[PDB]
This record gives structure tokens, sequence and C-alpha cells, in this order.
RNA sequence: AAGUAACUUAAGGAUAAGAAAUCAACAGAGAUAUUAUGAGUAUUGGUGAGAGAAAAUAAUAAAGGUCUAAUAAGUAUUAUGUGAAAAAAAUGUAAGAAAAUAGGAUAACAAAUUCUAAGACUAAAUACUAUUAAUAAGUAUAGUAAGUACCGUAAGGGAA
RNA sequence: AAGUAAUUAAUAUUAGUAAAACAAUAAGUUAUAAAUAAAUAGAAUAAUAUAUAUAUAUAAAAAAAUAUAUAUUU
RNA sequence: UAAUCUUAU
């Protein structure tokens, strides 16, 4: 038979499911677009220098 | 060490009369923590109270006082 | 440009799926509930008020510093003011040369 | 510190029984009471497994003379038997215990909350027996948290019923199978 | 000699290790493992016998980083008895912290620097066995029987 | 039926290569400077030790020892 | 003496 969670378990628990519940944090197209328009002109100056 | 037991104590909260120990029910005290391993915490006797909010009784402690207010008047 | 994207080092890219750059997260140290906690600070959980250890230990942080560094893509990675690491030609320039050396 | 001969000991891997599939050639009598200990029960220190000695084992090491003359002696931990109060189980419980245990024990304000402390460490210096105190402990607490209404009957008086429908087709029905059919409807 | 033989226990196809409180040194690197080099070098030793790194540089090698923990106290440390010849981490007894405004690391200290213990996971490169395949300046006393005949009360021995 | 194998170090002889070799991505080993416990010292300021280099010493010398210079570096 | 602690039922 399984253990019980003890009330710590338990709260950390909760915690971990309301995090889940927000919005997660995705790398959008624009930003990996952004951060390819950067590294090319740093590639185009370096090329330059 | 003898420092040590000098100066170690536990708080707890006695939901108990002890006459031999002098704690009287509802009482917090900083007691010895063999005492109270051995003594006090047997069948319910008393409770350690690490958090003050939580743990501790108030309305034992609010009798505990009253008592002593009235033996200091008496 | 998402060719260039893609070209990048694969620790890198794996930082920017994960925390990717449209969040400003935060310079100084948050809550760990926030969704602006930067993973490269320590950040105190709300309810124990205990401080986590970084999301990106700091190690894995320096490394994707470094990363960022060679293909310039520093200012996308969240901010690495209050964690006490410096790189390179910064760390050379703004540093207080030792008591010995100035005072032996 | 280091839990390494806790830690290192390793439990063969039950596999997980799915209800149709062949039984296994040695199936015990009697069912499992307590939950499976993560780090299964210590196979040095075997006075131990008895108590709540926290992670202490018996060292072995050199006695040593002003010449050098090395000699093997080990080196015990100073156990002590102790019956300390729980309040959750409403009884105190008789142990084996280090000195060291009994002072984390006074520390923490009880045995119970010993017991049922989540840290991993804890739960390494822990037992065998002192696994089975906190799961009663624990199950304890559950239990006062929340008992079943907050259906026997219902069984009771059904199961009569159902042993004269079965007598009407023909076939004998007694309780326990009784039990047995009506446990997950 | 040597943590070797031996005895005990337990786990898996492997296991162990593994994602830095690591090294270093004012530059820096970035899990673990195995090998070469460093190097018989620093270190060490009845300063005898002897024992002996690491950094760094390469090989091998796999997708090799990754949340699982509401972040870790009787723990850090300390004192002490021990403790992989170098190089420490551990451990009995007992004392015993602190919140990143912190803490580990260096007789010590001052600077500086680096890193996050007391929570986790982790292929592959490896050991071993068995098989197949290939190669044999290997074997007909390492070429098939036999653990048999036989000796021994027995473990065990052991032919032609 | 009995001086053999593995990992080293040294000497010889030969062969390749040669002020280089080995290895070739790097990295390293050996020689290319002698020393001296060691440090930041180091081999003609007009030529053969009567020069210079280091160690003791020292103002720099001399004095021991060892070492270094006489078209092309060994 | 509800520290330890022996014995018996």
């Amino acid at each position: 038979p399984e253990m019980p969670l003890t009330e710590v378990r338990k709260s950390h628990l909760a915690e971990k499911k309301e995090l889940a519940e927000r919005e997660v944090p995705k790398l959008t197209e624009e930003d990996m677009e952004a951060i390819g328009a950067r590294v090319f002109e740093f590639l185009e100056k370096q090329k330059r220098e | 060490s003898a420092l040590t037991k000098r100066t170690h104590r536990v708080k707890v909260q006695v939901l108990k009369d002890f006459p031999r120990f002098q704690l009287y029910k509802g009482q917090v005290a900083n007691v010895k923590p063999s005492l109270m391993r051995n003594y006090l915490h047997n069948f319910n006797g008393a409770k350690y109270i690490l958090s003050e909010e939580h743990d501790i009784n108030t309305e034992l402690l609010k009798q505990y006082q009253t008592l002593e207010a009235k033996l200091e008047e008496d | 440009y998402k060719q260039y994207f893609d070209s990048l080092p694969l620790k890198l890219k794996s930082f920017f799926q994960r925390y990717p750059p449209s969040i400003k997260y935060s310079p100084v140290s948050t809550s760990t509930k926030a969704i602006n906690a930067n993973p490269f600070l320590p950040n105190k959980h709300p309810v124990t008020q205990r401080f986590h250890d970084p999301k990106y230990s700091l190690r894995r942080m320096s490394d994707v510093y470094k990363l960022a560094l060679r293909y310039g893509v520093e200012e996308f990675l969240p901010p690495i003011e209050n964690t006490k690491k410096l790189f390179f030609e910064e760390k050379y320039n703004k540093k207080t040369l030792m008591k010995g050396v100035l005072l032996p | 510190r280091q839990w390494r001969l806790i830690e290192t000991r390793k439990i063969a891997k039950q596999p997980n029984y799915q209800v149709g599939d062949a039984k296994p050639l040695h199936m015990p009598k009697e069912r499992k009471k307590f939950p499976d200990y993560k780090y299964g029960e210590s196979n040095i220190f075997k006075q131990s497994n008895k108590g709540l000695y926290g992670g202490s084992f018996v060292q072995f090491g050199n006695n040593i003379s002003e010449s050098k003359a090395k000699t093997r002696k080990k080196w015990l931990p100073n156990v002590v038997k102790k019956g300390l109060w729980s309040e959750t189980l409403n009884r105190k419980i008789s142990i084996k215990m280090t000195a060291k245990v009994l002072k984390t024990i006074s520390k923490e304000g009880g045995i119970d909350n010993y017991l049922t402390k989540e840290k991993s460490a804890r739960i390494k210096e822990l037992g065998p027996t002192g696994w089975k105190l906190r799961y009663r402990v624990l199950k304890r607490k559950d239990e006062i948290e929340n008992p079943p209404h907050k259906r026997r009957r219902l069984m009771s008086f059904l199961y009569p019923l159902e042993k004269l429908e079965y007598r009407s087709v023909g076939k004998d029905l007694n309780y326990k199978k009784f039990v047995e059919l009506f446990a997950d409807v």
C-alpha cells in the first residue's frame, strides 16, 4: 500500500499544480527571427573586421 | 556538558497539573528537554511548541495567566 | 534568419526554447512563482521563504553566456548583473587588482 | 554527511502485475501490510534494523599505540532503549535509539514529527522499523483528518436477497464471497 | 604485502560515475568514464623499502543535459578517536551554525576568486558471459571421452 | 624438462633523418648551454685563455672547478 | 524518583 503524503509534500504538489495552470513561457517564431537577424548582423560585422 | 545542561531549554505548553515540577495546566514553560520527553509529554500531558502561532493553545495559556494573577493578588 | 538561428549550438538553442526572450526577466531576485523569475538568480519561494537554487546552475549559466557572446546573442538572454560572474573583456576592465598586487 | 551504507542498497525490482497475467511460482500467504521502504533493510549492522539509529552504522578502524602498532577495533554508536510518547498513536513507543537520534527528536518536538519529516535524508536514516512507524503515524493522521464520510449497511441488506436469488437459480453464496464480488462496485 | 586473497550480503544487464559548493589562478575551463601525454613530476617515506597525483593536451565515446525537489540542521562546521602510502572523503562519541544581507573552497589572515552541501535523474564509450563472423610464425601433451575410472569416511583429489 | 614475457632506463652497432629528431590535428619527449641548493645570473668590449659564463667570494678583480669562443653554427 | 533498570505474572 502506498504511503500517504505529508503536509509539506501536499503543499509542494499544490504549488506545482498552480504553476502548471499558469500560461507557459514558449519561444515564439518572432523571437527566433529577431535572434537570427541579430546573429546575421554579428556575422556580417565579423566578416567586415 | 555542564554548560549545555544549564542553558539548554525546550519551550513547551503543559496541558495538565504537575505539582512536583511546579507547572500548572496551560502554562507555557522553557523546561529541560529530558524532563519533557520523560515526564511531561507522556499521556498528552504537555506539548512541544516550535511555531508559537500554530502550535500553542491560547485559551489554556490565558487561564494559566489568570490563575497566576489570582495567586499574586492573594 | 531561421536557418542561422537553427545553426546555433545546442545548449543555447535549448535555453532559448525554455526561457524565451519575449519575457523580460528580472535583474533582481524574485518570487519563485513569478513569470519573470531569472533562472540564473536564486529566487525566494513565497510560502517557505527559502532561497531556491538557480534553475540554471552556475557552470551551465556561464556556458550559455559564453555561447551567446560567441554568436552575439547576449541581450536576448536574461540579465547576469546580480549573479557575480563577469566575462572576458568586461571582467578584465571592471575588476580591481588584489590588495597583494597594489599593496605588497 | 552521506548515507552510503543505506543508499548503496538495492532490492530486486518487482515486475508490475497485471490482472490478466499469469501467476508467479511463489506467491505469499499473507498480504503486504506496509509500504515498500525504498532502501530495503540493512544487511550489515542488523542490530540497527530493530531501532532508530539515524543512519549510524558501526565503524571498524585501528587502535594505534605509541609504537604505531595497528590493531583492529570497532566503534559502536551510543545506543539506548527509550519509550517515547507518540501524540498520533496515543501511546509511548519503546525502541533502540542513538543518543544523537534522541537529541534530534527533542529538537524537532516529538517522535511523530521526527518520523514524518519529508526530507530524503530523514527517510534514509529511518530504519525499516522507522519506516513502519512513520507509516503507522501518517495513516493514523489521515484517518483523523478524513473519516470515510465528511454503504456497509446497504451491502448487508442486499446480501441475503442476493443469496436467495442464487439459491433460486441453484447455487449457494457466502458472505466473504459476496464482499469480494462487491468491493469495486 | 593489501583493501589483495579469502568469507558474507545484495543488484543489474551491465553496474558504478555523472551535470560541479570541480579545478584553477587575475587567464580561464565547463557532467562522468577509459586510455595516452603531463610524469615517475610535484608530494610522500624507520625521508629505508618503497608509494605518487592534478591541472592542461589530446584519443574514445552518446541527444548529452535535465527537473523529480515547495531547496534541504542535528547537517555546514567544530573537538576528538579513526580514516584510499601522495592525494581526502567519510565515520563513533559529542557540541554546533548562517539566508544569498548567505554559505563551501586556501595552517592561518587579508585581499581576490570561484562555486551552491545536507534533494534528484542520466544514454554511449566499460566489465563479464554466450553466440556468430573473421584472423591465427596457438594447440593433436591447449584437439572433443572424464570430472568418468579410481583414491578419500569428507571437503576434496583426479587417470589413461 | 629449464635466461622467458610485459613496462622502463642506460650503452653499442646499423639504418633513416639531421641543428634538428619523434610525432604530425594538436600535445609532448630528447637534443639545441654550462651551471647553481635557488632567485630576476648566462658564455671574445681587439681573440686561445692571459677573453668570457656560472658557483664561493666581491667595489671589480685574482684564486677552484666546470664550461664557452680559433667559408662556416653542434 | 513516570531517568535508567532486574524479575515475575
